[PDB]
Formats: structure tokens, sequence, C-alpha cells
């Protein structure tokens, strides 16, 4: 039978069937690794970050003007701007392409990966906003080559510009 | 958390 009848059979993230965790609060279902924070098993009632990002989307509604790029950068890293971080990296794994991110490459003087970026930003060692989007933003520093298979080469084009949109987006950027 | 096992 259908034990969660009114959620997703499918994970938010990664479209692939499983072993899920089922919002409480909207139809989506994520494996316990694609959401990020990791699901906590027993909390009930569980809210995803979706729908966490809702609730503090509603409470404080954002201004005309936005924020400036710095400005954001330099914050702290408090509640509200982990959580945001972190609903922006599950934005990138949301894409498929992003597994040729995911892992540690087998070059660049400093290699960077989305696990290594979700490990520092679950353990909090990002103090400010900066030290996510830096890291972010290295990965496709680091694939700056034209690959013989082009679409290698659109690939991180591609997830380069969904970040960037994602960041703008989620955190009000001018 | 509620939870489910689903299969392709
Ligand atoms: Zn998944
Ligand atoms: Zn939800």
């Amino acid at each position: 039978s259908d034990p969660c009848p009114e959620n997703s059979n499918i994970c938010e993230v990664c479209n692939k069937w499983g072993r899920l965790f089922c919002c409480d609060t909207c139809p989506r279902s994520f494996h316990e690794h694609c959401h990020i924070p990791s699901v906590e098993a027993n909390k009930n009632p569980w809210s995803c970050i979706f729908c966490r990002i809702k609730t503090i989307q509603e409470r404080c509604p954002e201004s005309q003007s936005g924020h400036q790029e710095s400005e954001v950068l330099m914050r702290q890293m408090l509640p509200e701007e982990q959580l945001k971080c972190e609903f922006l990296l599950l934005k990138v794994y949301c894409d498929s392409k992003s597994c040729f991110f995911a892992s540690e490459p087998y070059g660049p003087q400093k290699p960077m990966w989305l696990n290594k970026v979700k490990t520092s930003l679950n353990e909090q060692t990002y103090t400010r906003v900066e030290g996510f989007v830096q890291d972010m933003r290295l990965i496709f520093h680091n694939h700056k080559e034209f690959y013989r298979e082009d679409k290698f080469t659109r690939l991180g084009i591609q997830v380069q510009d969904i970040f960037e949109k994602n960041f703008r987006n989620i955190f009000a950027i001018q | 958390a509620r939870t489910k096992q689903t299969a392709r």
C-alpha cells in the first residue's frame, strides 16, 4: 500500500524512487541525504526546506531594491543565512547535471566539489555567506577548459548559471 | 519524519 499517499513517490532533488521521507506540510518527498540538511528521522512533525524557506519569505517580504551582493557575502552565517545557503546548495543538486561536480575529482591549486561543500556547510565550517559562495564558485572556476566533447563544457556552464540565478533569487540580490 | 519505500 502507500503509507504516505499525499506525498510524492519520487525524490524532489534527484527524481528517483527509494527510501523517502515525506514532508508534513507539503507533498514533497526526499531521500535522507538528498535533503539539506539531512532529514532528522525522529522529528515529528517534519517540514522540508522548501516549506521552511517559504515561511521565512512570508514573514519578511523583500524590499523593492533588494540587497547588494557584497553586503550579502559579508553576512555572518546566522541560522537564516545557513538555511538559505542549504537551499541554494540543494537547488544545484536539483539539476541532474550536478552529479558531475558532486564527487571528489580524480590540476587546480584547490579542488572543490559539491559533497565537500555539503560537509563543510553541515559542520558549519563557513562563518560567513562568502565562505560558502566562494567554494561554490571555485567549482566552476576550476573548470575553465574546452572539453573534447562539447557537452561536458556546456555542462559546467549550465550548472554555474543555475547556481548564480538561484543565489540572487534566494538572497534577493539586486 | 514519515517515510515510505517506493520503486520504479
Ligand atoms: Zn534523491
Ligand atoms: Zn515541505
